RNA sequence: AAUCCCCCGUGCCCAUAGCGGCGUGGAACCACCCGUUCCCAUUCCGAACACGGAAGUGAAACGCGCCAGCGCCGAUGGUACUGGGCGGGCGACCGCCUGGGAGAGUAGGUCGGUGCGGGGGAU
RNA sequence: CGCUGACUGGGGCCUGUAGAGCACUGAUAGGGCUAGGGGGCCCACCAGCCUACCAAACCCUGUCAAACUCCGAAGGGUCCC
RNA sequence: GUCGCCUCCUAAAAGGUAACGGAGGCGCCCAAAGGUCCCCUCAGGCGGGACGGAAAUCCGCCGGAGAGCGCAAGGGUAGAA
């Protein structure tokens, strides 16, 4: 079947997020898809004791989109190494990560039969 | 009742005059001279509701 | 129709409320005294549970 | 002129909760089951229950009344054999 | 050993010289016989750490004894036991023991000692095929060691109902290590 | 059988302030032990004690094991006299439910350790029982 | 969970929000490659193949009429046995254009709603 | 059109249907699929919701089967507790007589069982 | 008013102490696996190393609960016959 | 000391009972926790990367819901409040 677990995209995100408005416009810019999301804490490791503030910026990409950035934006990254994580997937730079997509990945996302993912598919 | 200067104030509100009023508890808490809603007096039916008091 | 036969023993003197009922219910009056009945569960029963209450006779 | 503590000593008052009228019995369009009143009353019987099956109370009327959750509300009507024609 | 008893009486039987003692077999029972003077003598030797079997009519001499039993009430004195057979090529649920010896280190030098929280093996070898005693002892023993599933040592029949690294049997200070 | 307020109300939560379980030393068959009968809100203390004066006759091995641990207690004289009684804890052990398995003198042929545990017993407090286990002591 | 609690995506229960009365649970099953609903209605009723996209073959107009009339027939075919006002049942999603197609059907069938 | 095999909508029994290990199906079915002007639509993209349509595929969700490892179910004989009756001990309590009799604990049992309709599959 | 009443036989439907039980919770002991603090060693920004003292959490051997209970009776209730 | 009222336990299992018996809350509030119509799937643990080395933010797996609900408890219960 050699026709099954050879690859087909699937998802690929990044992002960044400060103790902040608008850097994400910059964002924007680079592709389409904001990420609007609410990072937190309390304390003083940076001045970020709120805990409950708009910071944490995510611009989802995969497929499709993601192609373009996979693209005109993996050029300018220099490495190709350890960055190599386990769960067939990775995450370099000022944040930036991207999952692999063996034939056995979906089924994780069912609400029934939840596969939990066997370690020989992925 | 309980008349106590706490952020609990009884109001109510007219019937654009349909007429008379009809019972509220209320805050200042929040929205001030704020406070609208509609109705029915003995007048027909309905009615704009303004509360203030 | 198996017909029973008991007798009177032990007065219920301040013994169990109900009990006592059981006792004016099959038909007990004076003490020491013979009644007889049919098995009937009914009957039966409460008679039993008054158990030690007296003695009962198979008869008719 | 105030109160103290290191004295927990808090008595409780009353309540009165009940499953007036139990399982299977002359149906009034009243009080069904009680356990938690606002209530949201239902149709017939119940069944439903953090317990499994469910209660059938051959009784049959306008409607019942629940309890919140407890119990479980009514719905599997079932009027009762004694509601067909007079 | 003998053994009899099977109709419908636990209370006087229960009471006197006869204890309870289901005939239980995969599939069918009946009624408690035995007695309490035979549970005695063998049960004495070793219940389930060896086995036998009674001749009651000669019905159906066959082993695998108890399975489970008490000797319960308080007193410490046995009523009411449970009885298996097994004249099959299954036999699983097979738990015998385990014996050292005393290989000199920790103790008669060290004074230390050792925990054994296993002592028995619940595991299934070759049904019906079992060495009554097995024995296995490595040595070793003293400061903070211990041995137990995981490494094991197991002969012949390989089963291991059991599990790895676990209850095997250490050595600890008896008083200081 | 008069017992406390609740388990973190009154009084529950403690380690009781004992002396652990375990000594003497392991032993696959030798079945030496010791249990009781009575019934009593064994006395911690007068507890946790016995037991240890039991290693302190002996020392190393001999299943100085023992299964029992008070966890909850009494109350008493605190306040204005004797009437409307608030409480002041202290005391507490567990029911040594009438009988049952006590500590352990565990091991091969160790009597050394027999003797002592009974050392252990003739302390104690409601009397024990002095015993064997499956197959007997060796 | 209890089994309709940790799976997700369905609301069954929105069914049953109309279950309690109203009429027949017109309900509308999906399935892309075409609709399929029944007539549960109250007491272990059942239903009466009131229109498939089989039944009178999957035909070759795609959701917009097929629905259109899956539906009216549908409501032609129960107002013979003799319903009358019968619920909707967005068996589903959103009454998705699909949906409000063969709701239509009902509507148009007749079959008041 | 008033019989079985199959798939599909789907209901009851609230795990003897769940987990997971291997496998099988695509003529039919169903999904994935192919695209995105207009219906509607994502706080971000038509991933999900969504409109139109062949080729491609059974990989995946999915349906039937086999596997007891995790679970779930679970007897008989059995011991506690006890309604009722009466005795021993100053004692905390012990026992007897009569009907009730669990959990856990080994056997073993389970990899659903069963409604109605729709598509076919069996002149 | 007149067989409706205490009581018994039958039938449903309920409560869930005693007991028991450990997956909810809070104890708690013997221990294994482990990282937090050690601790001794290259002198120790080393964050590399061994291991006899304290631990958190997961795993085995065990055990207490009135304000714990996946379990569950004695019995009592209530409508009908 | 304490008297009202809300919950647990005590109540022995229908309901309900003292104790100056146990422990803990309330004399608020929310104009939007209001009414519906439409969508959502928790805590947590593990694995991978910015500012991040407890403790986020995203991405990929595991989940009788142990998170969730202004306030004390207790029932509830995501299908969901």
């Amino acid at each position: 079947f050699h026709e099954m677990r050879e690859p087909r995209i699937e998802k690929v995100v990044v992002h960044m997020g400060i103790g902040h408005a608008n850097a994400e416009d910059i964002l924007g810019e680079i592709t389409g898809q904001m990420p609007v999301r609410t990072k937190a804490k309390r304390t003083v490791g940076e001045f970020d004791i709120r805990e409950g503030d708009p910071i944490g910026a995510k611009v989802t990409l995969r497929d499709e989109m993601a192609e373009e950035f996979l693209q005109t934006a993996l050029p300018l990254a220099e490495l190709a190494t350890s960055q190599f994580d386990d769960t067939g997937n990775f995450s370099f730079g000022l944040d930036v990560t991207v999952n692999l997509v063996r034939p056995g990945y979906r089924v994780a996302k069912r609400d029934k039969a939840s596969r939990s993912i066997p370690t020989k598919h992925r | 009742a309980k008349d106590g200067p706490r952020i609990i104030v009884k109001m109510e509100s007219s019937a654009g005059t349909g007429f008379y009023y009809t019972t509220t508890k209320n805050r200042r808490n929040t929205q001030a001279k704020l406070e609208l809603k509609k109705y029915d007096p003995v007048a027909k039916k309905h009615v704009v509701f303004r509360e203030k008091k | 129709m198996p017909r029973l036969k008991v007798k009177l023993v032990k007065s219920p003197i301040g013994y169990p409320k109900d009990q006592k009922a059981a006792l004016k219910a099959l038909g007990l009056r004076r003490l020491q005294q013979e009644r007889v009945l049919e098995d009937t569960p009914a009957i039966r029963g409460n008679v039993e549970k008054v158990a030690h209450l007296v003695r009962v006779e198979v008869v008719e | 002129a105030h109160k103290k503590g290191v004295g927990s000593s808090k008595n409780g008052r009353d309540s009165n909760p009940k499953y007036l009228g139990v399982k299977k019995f002359g149906g009034e369009v009243v009080k069904a089951g009680n356990i938690l009143v606002r209530q949201r009353g239902t149709k017939f019987k119940a069944g439903q229950g953090v317990g499994m099956g469910r209660d059938h109370t051959l009784f049959a009327l306008s409607d019942g009344k629940v309890v919140f959750i407890n119990k479980g509300k009514g719905a599997r009507f079932i009027s009762i054999e004694a509601a067909q024609t007079e | 050993m003998e053994l009899t008893a099977k109709p419908r009486t636990p209370k006087q039987k229960l009471d006197e010289s006869m204890i309870a003692a289901v005939a239980y077999n995969k599939e069918n029972n009946v009624s408690f016989a035995l007695d309490r003077k035979a549970f005695d003598r063998a049960f004495r030797q070793q219940s389930t750490t060896g086995l036998f079997d009674i001749t009651v009519e000669g019905g159906e001499t066959f082993p695998a004894l108890v399975k489970a039993v008490q000797m319960d009430k308080r007193k410490r004195a046995p009523i009411h036991v449970d009885f298996y057979m097994v004249t099959y090529g299954e036999p699983v649920e097979v738990s015998v023991p385990v014996h050292t010896t005393g290989r000199s280190q920790g103790e008669v030098q060290g004074g230390l000692v050792d925990i054994v929280v296993h002592n028995l093996q619940i595991v299934a070898p070759g049904p019906r095929r079992i060495p009554q005693e097995l024995v296995v002892d490595v040595t070793k023993m003293n400061i903070g060691d211990h041995i137990t599933a995981g490494d094991i040592k197991l002969p012949e029949g390989c089963t291991l109902a059991a599990d790895p690294e676990l209850t095997v049997v250490s050595v600890l200070p008896p008083r200081l290590t | 059988s008069i017992k406390p307020t609740r388990r973190e109300y009154i009084s529950g939560i403690p380690g009781k302030g004992i002396a652990q379980f375990k000594m003497g030393n392991n032993t696959y068959p030798a079945q030496v032990e010791n249990v009781v009968e009575k019934p009593v809100q064994i006395r911690h203390n007068a507890l946790e004690a016995a037991r240890n004066a039991a290693n302190r006759f002996v020392q190393n091995s001999g299943k100085f094991r023992i299964r029992k641990f008070p966890f909850h207690v009494i109350r008493e004289q605190d306040g204005d006299g004797m009437r409307a009684p608030f409480g002041k804890s202290v005391g507490t052990a567990a029911r040594s439910h009438g009988a049952n398995h006590d500590f352990i003198a565990w091991v091969n042929p160790d009597p050394a350790v027999e003797f002592a545990w009974r050392r252990a017993y003739m302390k104690v407090t409601p009397t024990v029982n002095i015993d064997s286990s499956p197959a007997g002591n060796a | 969970p209890m089994r309709r609690r940790r799976e997700a995506r369905t609301d069954y229960h929105q069914r049953l929000r109309l279950l309690k009365s109203g009429k027949p649970r017109l309900v509308a099953r999906k399935s892309n490659k075409h609709v399929r609903a029944q007539l549960v209605t109250p007491n272990g009723d059942d239903t009466l193949a009131s229109a498939h996209s089989s039944d009178l073959a999957e035909y070759g107009w795609e959701p917009t009429g097929s629905a259109y009339l899956t539906g009216l027939l549908a409501g032609l075919r129960a107002q013979e046995a003799g319903v009358e006002e019968a619920v909707l049942d967005i068996g589903l999603n959103s009454p998705t254009p699909k949906v409000f197609a063969i709701q239509e059907g009902a509507i148009d069938a007749g079959l008041d709603i």
